[PDB]
């Protein structure tokens, strides 16, 4: 199958910056479609950050674009987003998805900002 | 020496043609309106797969939560994130532009997407046997009760379509509805031609395309009045009611009846239109003993070597005529502008394209016309379909362009297989290319299925078959020295030279 282990949170002051990295197996990581999600402690699923096969085009939301960007490895068969002037309401759980049809939600990581 | 001479005798010029010709014309409007409905009546709007009603609304704060966006920033029209799974609670569409249509009411979507263009090729299926079939019917019994006939069931069949329980009896109905409007298309024309005389024949045929024109007008019309589809196919279908209660005061063609090997009808219809004209005085000197001293094939077609390959390749162009015309002309949805704006632009383009096409094939040639119309739609065609979704003005104009350039190319080929044929099997070559052009419009549609591997590849095809087509459409010579050939070995002297 397809694994979408991910690793990066932690306590990070507002501002502050983070690369947080979404690895994958199994299968390479110009091919799918590297989407995003977050979910903030009494919200609901929101699109954030996404990708498509080959990397020639890339779409952000109204709160993303301008301010946090998508990276990707294909011989590290990763991806990355990185993340650079946090506000206190930035704080949720992101979430690593293999495909727009895939039932692969990724377990999340828990990015806080603190002060 | 003929029944021509009792014509001019009869009448040519009076009351009864004029009016007779503008009564059995006035149906044509609905009928391109018909041919054309299934941009308005089938329209896709915007959909998305619904959320169950398992999950609270209220709390979720939003509809994103349970719908992925594609690449365009709209929810994704065939899929449901699971807290992904597929649309099993129906779909969601909204009623800012198109209230109802049938991919609204029977969800012909993602899964069932292949159903609408299913549908239409039924109803070219329709047209192909209600013309190959009707042809022979209004042979064998006449050509006014087949028309009334024709009025009839394309009346009852638009009405049982507007009110289908589900989509089989959409497409049974659609079925029906093509056979009567072929066999309509195709017996109004050919009674028009047998009753009025020599003079004022393709003028007639002028008067045809016009009434066409009026009619793609007024589709545009009534489509901006009635937007609801269960309506519009009955605003469209209704007056074809009243066609087939008026139709009984059609009179039958004298040629038909003098065909018939009767001529006491022919004397009673003729009798009858001098009566109605007023000029009685000079037809009273008809009589039965009159009448009788004036009025005095596809095996060889695909026998023939010359004909055989003339008859391929006038196939091969009217397949790509009416396949590239009704592909591009049932495609307008994602035009960017509005559906009733950009069919009234088709309906003016309409016009001055023939114009053109009529003063060069006068002035210049017929075959270079031709050549010149189906080589630029296709080009137009290709760089339309090439062209970015974003581009709408442009992408328009050059919709516009293609559709003057097919309409050129639809008058220049039946100018030229009506004198290129022999008059011994010029109207079964006339009839066989005009079946070639109703399958043509078969395969269209199942061409267009193929939008699910490639959303721009039914472009692709609609234009890429024309350029195919003009490019083997080589054995056909140019016409411009008007021989008129009679027999099939007078064809071959000619060809030589």
């Amino acid at each position: 199958q397809v694994q979408l282990v991910e690793s990066g949170g932690g306590l990070v002051q507002a501002g502050g910056s983070l690369r947080l990295s979404c690895a994958a197996s199994g299968f390479p990581v110009k091919t799918e479609w590297m989407e995003w999600y977050r979910q903030a402690p009494g919200k609901e699923r929101e699109w954030v950050a996404a990708i498509w096969s080959y990397g020639s085009g890339t779409r952000y939301a109204d709160s993303v674009k301008g301010r946090f960007t998508i990276s990707r490895d294909n011989a590290k068969n990763t991806v990355y987003l990185q993340m650079n002037s946090l506000k206190p309401e930035d704080t949720a759980v992101y979430y690593c998805l293999v495909r727009v049809g895939s039932w692969y939600h990724g377990q999340g990581t828990q990015v806080t900002v603190s002060a | 020496m003929a029944f021509n001479d009792l014509l001019k005798q009869v009448g040519g010029v009076g009351r009864f043609q004029l009016i007779q010709v503008t009564m059995v014309v006035a149906p044509l409007l609905l009928m391109a309106s018909h041919n054309t409905l299934q941009n308005f009546t089938a329209a896709i709007p915007p959909h998305h797969c619904r959320p169950p009603a398992n999950a609270n609304l209220s709390k979720d704060g939003g509809l994103e939560a349970w719908l992925p966006l594609d690449k365009q920033g709209q929810p994704e029209s065939c899929l449901r994130f699971t807290s992904t799974e597929p649309c099993i609670d129906g779909w969601v569409y909204d009623n800012s532009t198109f209230p109802s249509t049938i991919v609204t009411e029977w969800n012909l979507v993602c899964s069932h997407r292949a159903f609408r263009q299913l549908a239409q090729s039924l109803y070219m299926v329709g047209v192909l046997l209600g013309a190959m079939v009707f042809g022979y019917l209004a042979d064998r019994l006449g050509r006014r009760k087949v028309l009334i006939l024709n009025y009839l069931q394309t009346a009852v069949s638009g009405t049982c379509a507007a009110y289908a329980p589900n989509y089989t009896v959409y497409c049974v109905f659609r079925l029906l509805s093509g056979m009567s409007l072929a066999s309509i298309a195709i017996n109004c024309m050919t009674l028009n031609v047998e009753w009025m005389p020599i003079h004022t024949r393709a003028y007639v045929g002028t008067l045809i395309g016009y009434v066409y024109s009026l009619g793609q007008f007024l589709l545009a019309g009534i489509a901006y009045a009635v937007p609801h589809w269960r309506h519009l196919q009955l605003v469209v279908s209704v007056p074809f009611f009243i066609a087939f209660i008026y139709s009984w005061f059609f009179i039958e063609s004298a040629r038909w009846y003098s065909s018939s090997g009767r001529l006491d009808l022919t004397l009673r219809a003729l009798q009858r239109v001098a009566r109605i004209n007023g000029k009685q005085e000079e037809g009273a000197k008809l009589s039965i003993e009159v009448l009788r001293t004036s009025l005095q094939s596809a095996m060889e077609l695909l026998r023939c070597p010359t004909l055989r390959h003339l008859f391929l390749c006038l196939s091969m162009l009217w397949f790509a005529t009416s396949f590239a015309y009704y592909g591009l002309v049932m495609d307008l949805q994602g035009f960017g502008v509005s559906m009733y704006l950009i069919q009234v632009i088709f309906g003016a383009v309409d016009l001055p394209a023939k114009f053109v096409c009529f003063l060069v094939i006068n002035s210049m040639g017929r075959r270079p016309a031709q050549m010149a119309s189906l080589l630029l739609a296709g080009i137009c065609i290709l760089v339309n379909g090439i062209i970015p979704k974003s581009h709408t003005i442009i992408r328009t104009s050059l919709a516009v362009l293609g559709k003057g350039c097919l309409a050129s190319s639809f008058n220049c080929i039946f100018l030229y297989t009506g004198e290129l044929y022999p008059t011994v099997i010029r109207q079964t070559g006339l009839g066989m290319g005009s079946t070639m052009a109703r399958v043509g419009s078969i395969v269209s549609p199942l061409v267009s299925m193929t939008a699910e591997f490639y959303p721009s590849m039914p472009l692709f095809i609609f234009g890429a078959v024309p350029v195919v087509a003009s490019a083997v459409t080589a054995l056909l010579p140019e016409t411009l020295g008007q021989p008129l050939p009679d027999t099939v070995q007078d064809l071959k002297s000619r060809s030589r030279g």
